[PDB]
């Protein structure tokens, strides 16, 4: 069975300075047997712009990312908070787990008041039926060093995880949800990694996300792309 | 003993017959403590139980771990790597080619995937010699995390890491108990505990942060105390408990004079212990040492008890006959016409003989001609053979190889791969023949698709072998019933049913009686054409004085003293055929002049100086 994350506020109006928390319930609990690690991660999306990483293993919070925000919770039920949210700190927050594949994302929480670099390639008009291949370059890393996923992030604005491949060995873990639709690929000499939609149907309009992942304390998905959008006919 | 075990030195080449690699492995190891060379573990799949790698504490050489499918390789307990011999020459640790990229050889949905995963050595705190190698190895975590710097010795050169990290697979985090983020596996114990860098000042191993923490100067993977005695393993040598650098001399400076050995506490090096005797199949040198071949101007003797030492050739240094690895031919590598005239007229070999299809067939640009089998009775008079024999080819004129009949020892000081002393393969010879091999040394015998070759459970190779972990491996001979089924089967005087082959020259013993290489019902004691006498199950001949007794015994040794009767005359010392007349007794002394009597007596006979009595001649 996959793994369900349900976050509790769908969306919260409030004043500068102010304390919040948003919380993230699991189906299953998020934590693998030889580790007390959990594997969960925080993401921000400031509309305009690609999410990004502010706390992994739950409790843990990525370097650069101001003190206000923190993690807390283990087992089933996590929850973020932000000591007095400022007004850089609107955003959509997404709840990520990444213990077992699927990797699953939740529905997201959007507050409101009152060097790695992942290009991906153009955006993108697909007439239903045919296929399309988006391109994904990345610079700034050791490129064999790392996976390289891909998220669809539909109209309606929630995450789905695509797949994983290896690129080095180019080794693919793929979504069921997927299995026919989606083939990841790597020009592994050019740093360059691929995705292939193909027989595109009107729900497969969507944005995709390219996203990096790598080893041990980097194992959750840290670093993504600008976005291609894929808009079918 | 076991908990010794030898090394073994094939390197990335493919198992000789991988149908029985699996189980050389397990008999050279399954009780083993101490490795005397190099560990490797090659082309082993992925269903294989390698629980007897399980008691490994030291390696002598270098690990290879390369070319297999297998997920785990549970070398847990192995805490020292000394790299006296190393992998490429740079290398106490490599490990290759271990998962492999497999072509969706299994369902799309495989089970799961093969190739080593974590290295899994919760106790390796010590390489005293060379460096790391770690390349292609797709389903591999954790290899960068640790910190080799630490388990490389102080004095460690060669101290290099070539550690290619390229995974399919995403390495979850170091357990949380593993403070530091350095750990072979996702296991709590798996951390890397530390020994070297974490140490106070002036020291080279340690405990723990403090200076009561740092291990005895002897010390070489850790301590449970700053004792020696406290060691986890030795720098140098184990004197029975107690690390020390040499072991105890075997001239102990008495207040007096240079007296004799403490030997009482005087001990052997041999590998990294002190020992009293040097352990079977080895020599003992003057200079305290247990050694394989002996030291520069010096012989191999031997004593009555067995025991093999090195002295110094007090003469010149009689020369030898020396085998395939060693001096002249040093990397020759196969008996050909080109050196086989060398080995004419040897009791003994030092080195070793290989017999490959090169030695046969022409190899025309080297210009050596094909090797006859007339040539090969060279062989007729070796008695020994200090290295290995390895037959890859055999004139199928021949049918056993009978011109190695008298060869009684094979010592496998050097081995074959480093692991077989008596290697058989592709031969189609029909049964051994090797009547008088009574020992292999060192090492396991293998002997596979030989598609003919009968008399191999004929043999009783338990008896042959010295140290355990030797074995004989064999596979893709003859079966075993379609031999007996043709009549082939030990001769009914043959002891037991032990042969190397067919009729009563190949027994191991003769259930009655031997005469010559021959076993026999009855020897010749009363009804004989010639007489004999019985000694330990042999007929050995009577003396041509005894005289032959029609019904009874005829003699009791093979003297002419022992005689019951002699034939002619008799002279006290023994039965003679002629009374001795003026022969010289010795250089300088005088002649004994005798005749017979009606007696059968000889009797001295009366004179002056000049003339004399012969049966009445002067
Ligand atoms: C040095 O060699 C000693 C024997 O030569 C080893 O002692 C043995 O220790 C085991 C327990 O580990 C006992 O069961 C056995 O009777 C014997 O005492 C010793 O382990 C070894 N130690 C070092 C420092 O090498
Ligand atoms: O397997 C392809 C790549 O794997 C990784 C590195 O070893 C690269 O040098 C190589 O190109």
């Amino acid at each position: 069975a996959d793994i369900v994350l349900t976050q509790s506020p769908d969306s919260l109006a409030v004043s500068l300075g102010e304390r919040v928390t948003i919380n993230c319930k699991s189906s299953q609990p998020l934590e693998y047997s030889n580790n007390q690690w959990n594997y969960l991660a925080w993401y921000q999306q400031k509309p305009g712009q690609s999410p990004k990483l502010l706390i992994s293993w739950a409790s843990t919070r990525k370097s650069g990312v101001p003190d206000r925000f923190s993690g807390s919770g283990s087992g089933t039920d996590f929850t973020l908070t932000i000591s007095s949210v400022q007004a850089e700190d609107v955003a959509v927050y997404y709840c990520g787990q990444y213990s077992d594949y699927p990797n699953t994302f939740g529905a997201g929480t959007k507050l409101e008041i009152k060097q790695v670099q992942l290009v991906q390639s153009g955006a993108e008009v697909v007439k239903p039926g045919a296929s399309v291949k988006i391109s994904c370059k990345a610079s700034g890393y050791p490129f064999t060093q790392y996976f390289i996923h891909w998220v669809k992030q539909n109209p309606g604005q929630r995450l789905e995880w695509i797949g994983q491949i290896s690129s080095s060995y180019a080794t693919v873990d793929y979504n069921q949800k997927f299995k026919g639709k989606a083939t990841l690929t790597v020009d592994t000499s050019a740093s360059i990694a691929y995705m292939e939609l193909s027989s595109l149907r009107s729900e497969d309009t969507a944005v995709y996300y390219c996203v990096r992942s790598g080893n041990y304390e980097e194992y959750a998905m840290d670093y993504w792309g600008q976005g291609t959008l894929v808009t079918v006919s | 003993s076991t908990q010794v075990c030898t090394g073994t030195d094939m390197k990335l080449r493919l198992p000789a017959s991988p149908e029985t690699h699996l189980d050389m492995l397990r008999h050279l190891y399954q009780g083993c403590q101490v490795v005397q060379g190099n560990l490797e573990l090659t082309y082993l799949p992925t269903n294989a139980s390698l629980s007897f790698l399980q008691d490994i504490q030291e390696v002598q050489g270098y690990v290879l771990i390369a070319h297999n499918q297998v997920r785990q390789v549970p070398l847990q307990r192995l805490r020292i790597v000394r790299g006296t011999q190393l992998f490429e020459d740079n290398y106490a640790l490599a490990v290759l080619d271990n998962g492999d990229p497999l072509n969706n050889t299994t369902p799309v949905t495989g089970a799961s995937p093969g190739g080593l995963r974590e290295l899994q050595l919760r106790s390796l705190t010590e390489i005293l010699k060379g460096g790391v190698l770690i390349q292609r190895n797709p389903q591999l975590c954790y290899q960068d995390t640790i910190l080799w710097k630490d388990i490389f010795h102080k004095n460690n050169q060669l101290a290099l890491t070539l550690i290619d990290t390229n995974r399919s697979r995403a390495c979850h985090p170091c357990s949380p108990m593993c403070k530091g983020s350095r750990c072979w596996g996702e296991s709590s114990e798996d951390c890397q505990s530390l020994t070297r860098t974490v140490c106070a000042g002036g020291c080279a191993r340690c405990k723990g942060p403090l200076p009561t923490d740092c291990c005895h100067e002897q010390c070489a993977a850790g301590c449970t105390g700053p004792k020696h005695s406290d060691c986890l393993a030795c720098l140098h040598f184990n004197h029975s408990g107690i690390c020390e650098l040499h072991c105890p001399a075997l001239v102990t400076y008495n207040t007096d004079t240079f007296e004799s050995m403490p030997n009482p506490e005087g001990r052997y090096t041999f590998g990294a212990s002190c020992v009293t005797a040097c352990p079977y199949n080895y020599l003992s040198t003057d200079v305290g040492s247990c050694t394989l071949v002996c030291p520069l101007h010096n012989q191999e003797v031997t004593a009555e008890d067995g025991t093999q030492r090195c002295e110094k050739c007090s003469k010149p240094c009689a020369r030898v006959c020396y085998g395939l690895g060693m001096e002249h031919l040093r990397e020759v590598r196969a008996v050909t016409s080109a050196n086989i005239q060398e080995f004419a007229g040897c009791k003994k070999i030092f080195g070793s003989l290989a017999f490959l299809p090169e030695s046969f067939d022409g190899d025309p640009a080297s210009n050596t001609a094909p090797l006859q089998p007339e040539q090969l009775q060279v062989f007729e008079t070796l008695e020994e053979i200090t290295g290995y024999l390895y037959i890859s080819a055999w004139p199928d004129s021949l049918p056993d190889l009978s011109v190695f009949q008298n060869l009684q020892v094979i010592r496998g000081r050097i081995l074959h791969n480093g692991a077989y002393s008596l290697t058989l393969q592709g031969l189609g010879i029909s049964w051994l023949g090797l009547r008088s091999l009574r020992e292999l040394g060192s090492g396991l015998a293998l002997i596979h698709h030989n598609t003919h070759l009968c008399f191999v459970h004929t043999v009783p190779w338990d008896q042959l072998f010295r140290n355990p972990h030797q074995a004989l491996l064999h596979t893709a001979n003859r079966p075993e019933d379609e031999c007996v089924g043709e009549g082939l089967a030990c001769h009914q005087l043959c002891a037991r049913g032990h042969c190397w082959g067919p009729g009563p020259t190949q027994c191991v013993n003769c259930s009655q009686f031997l005469r010559g290489q021959e076993c026999v019902e009855e020897c010749r004691v009363l009804q004989g054409l010639p007489r004999e006498y019985v000694n330990a199950r042999h007929c050995l001949p009577c003396h041509p004085e005894c005289q032959p007794q029609n019904g009874s015994v005829t003699c009791f040794g093979p003297e002419a003293d022992q005689c019951v009767a002699c034939a002619h005359y008799k002279d006290p010392p023994f039965c003679v055929a002629r009374c001795p007349s003026g022969v010289k007794p010795d250089l300088s002394y005088m002649p004994i002049w005798k005749f017979p009597d009606e007696e059968g007596a000889c009797q001295p006979c009366p004179i002056n100086c000049t003339h004399s009595c012969v049966d009445l001649d002067d």
